[PDB]
């Protein structure tokens, strides 16, 4: 049931549905790791902090980030038996491919070979996104984990004139929730829960199942399951205290929430 | 790979890469082809590539231009795309003195509206809208083609490139400096193209930024706080602008019944915020003829 407001340019039921439809052809298997008998999940984990990192010190998008994660885990899902050593590799290639397409400019293809110290130069890096991009069938256009909270948090602040374009939405309380979504993703599980209801579910705990019903149109029985799933890593943000928004003197400052952010996470998810 | 494709002849090398129209030899299948050597990028394959390849892959629609397949070998890329004879500009340029019937000014513009209403609640922007862009097939369809300078708009949408659309089809808000945009930017282009239609003469044909908005001004009215708020704060904007009469929509398209000269204005308010919608264009009056309506459940 669809939480948006009577829109200008389209039919809100229409637009949403689209929406919805689109999380359909968009398909992940929270169990796609046993087709590549000797890789293990901890593993996955540590490449996708790995990739925040990278994605932090070149001022990259959230947005970037998650096309990533979703290009990954996609991509191996379309393949078998893959080693240790070539992860490095898919993961900045799934990166690349990402940044060419959200930022306005992108890191250069060396900068991105650089990162891998040696272990990925530029030419491999360039073979890699077409195999990626032949895998995923030129389907580049997910709607992403926090995709789904930027909606969320723009349909929290109606005002009158119920206006969606124009984001109106406070950052500090954004970053706080993203927080707990860059966690929730290191674990594989997650997938089994759609994107949409990660993205409620996490709101949920910041908030109340009757803001998440305004704001995201699922009732409190479709999310239990991953708000339940989600209470371990809930728990841990808040026993540490949620994050203060910083400025990184690039970036304006009616952008600064919406860039990818770091911290250990690794003591973090173990706690679950 | 290629192997089933007769090149006939090369229809254009622009901004978008290369393109050809070659032949399926087994089946007299004519396809456009754009090539794309992937040798000559040192940064991989596009930016603008991978958008206009997974966006038209998810923009199924009979007035989009259709993609195909797509095809690499040999560090040379190829997309395959639906193809058509003549585009908007050459036709309006060969009809310039007979004049366009107005019938098929009228479907023609209603098939685009409905391929950027397609586009928009798919939550895409052309961005650059133009005669050349639109293409015409010999059983009178008309099609939207070229969606390298589009992007897809989070609902809440964000900051998006500055400088987009090319100058005379572009928008007062893009010139006077706005910070975001969204769906009224396609509109005013699409009301450009209306309008040149109708006097085959392009509508506003500034030869800079500056030379655009006053050339816009001298037709639509040098713009107050009234007819579009905001517009006084907004970063380009001086008050220095002269001022001028908004004109008769009867001088400016003399042709064109109430029906379409409302049309056209709403479609070039000011206001994007008060702009028309791709979706509410369809209701108008002026498509009274091509206009049948259905029910509505609340
Ligand atoms: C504006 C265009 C050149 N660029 C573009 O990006 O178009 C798309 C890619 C190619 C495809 C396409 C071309 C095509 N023939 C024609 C015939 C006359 C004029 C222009 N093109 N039919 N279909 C559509």
């Amino acid at each position: 049931g669809s939480p948006l407001p009577v829109l200008s340019w389209a039919n809100r039921e229409e637009v949403w549905k689209i929406m919805l439809n689109k999380e359909k052809t968009y398909l992940r298997d929270q169990h796609f790791l046993e087709q590549h008998p000797l890789l293990q999940p901890k593993m996955r984990a540590i490449l996708l902090d790995w990739l925040m990192e990278v994605c932090e010190v070149y001022k990259l998008h959230r947005e970037t980030f998650y096309l990533a994660q979703d290009f990954f885990d996609r991509y191996m899902a379309t393949q078998e038996n893959v080693v240790k050593t070539l992860l490095q590799l898919i993961g900045i290639s799934s990166l690349f491919i990402a940044a060419k397409l959200e930022e306005i400019y992108p890191p250069k293809l060396h900068q991105f070979a650089y990162v891998t110290d040696g272990a990925c130069s530029g030419d491999e890096i360039l073979t890699m996104e077409l195999m990626i991009m032949k895998a995923l069938k030129w389907r580049l256009s997910p709607l992403t984990i926090v995709s789904w909270l930027n909606v969320y948090m723009q349909v929290a602040y109606l005002n009158d004139l119920h206006e969606v374009l124009l984001p109106q939405y406070p950052q500090q309380i954004f970053i706080q929730i993203a927080e707990l979504l860059d966690l929730c993703v290191l674990d594989v599980d997650c997938l089994e829960f759609p994107y949409g209801i990660l993205a409620a579910s996490a709101l949920y705990h910041f908030s109340s199942s009757e803001l998440m019903q305004k704001v995201s149109g699922y009732q409190w029985c479709d999310i239990e399951n991953c708000v339940k799933w989600m209470v371990p890593f809930a728990m841990v943000i808040r026993e540490t205290g949620s994050s203060k928004l910083k400025h990184f003197r690039g970036v304006a400052d009616e952008d600064a929430h919406n860039i990818q952010t770091h911290r250990d996470s690794l003591d973090l998810l173990d706690k679950a | 790979p290629m192997e089933n494709f007769q090149k006939v002849e090369k229809i254009g090398e622009g901004t978008y890469g290369v393109v050809y129209k070659a032949r399926n030899k087994l089946t007299g299948e004519v396809v456009a082809l754009k090539k794309i050597r992937l040798d000559t990028e040192t940064e991989g394959v596009p930016s603008t590539a991978i958008r206009e390849i997974s966006l038209l892959k998810e923009l199924n629609h009979p007035n989009i231009v259709k993609l195909l397949d797509v095809i690499h070998t040999e560090n040379k890329l190829y997309l395959v795309f639906e193809f058509l004879h003549q585009d908007l500009k050459k036709f309006m340029d060969a009809s310039a003195l007979t004049g366009i019937p107005l019938p098929l000014i009228k479907s023609y513009l209603f098939q685009l509206l409905q391929g950027l209403a397609f586009c928009h609640s798919h939550r895409v922007l052309h961005r650059d809208l133009k005669p050349q862009n639109l293409l015409i097939n010999t059983e009178g369809a008309i099609k939207l083609a070229d969606f390298g300078l589009a992007r897809a708009f989070g609902v809440p949408v964000r900051t998006y490139t500055h400088e987009v659309v090319t100058l005379w089809y572009r928008a007062p808000e893009i010139l006077l400096g706005c910070k975001y945009y969204s769906t009224a930017v396609d509109i005013w282009s699409l009301g450009c193209i209306f309008a040149e239609m109708v006097t085959r003469r392009a509508l506003f044909p500034g030869d800079s930024e500056i030379d655009q908005l006053f050339r816009i001004f001298r037709t639509l009215g040098t713009p107050d706080e009234v007819v579009w708020p905001g517009v006084t704060s907004m970063p380009d904007y001086k008050p220095s602008f002269p001022k001028w009469a908004r004109q008769d929509f009867s001088k400016v398209v003399p042709p064109l019944d109430e029906d379409g000269r409302s049309l056209l204005s709403q479609m070039l308010h000011y206001d994007p915020n008060k702009r028309i919608s791709a979706k509410a264009a369809l209701a108008h009056p002026f498509f009274q003829d091509v206009t049948k309506p259905v029910p509505h459940l609340r």
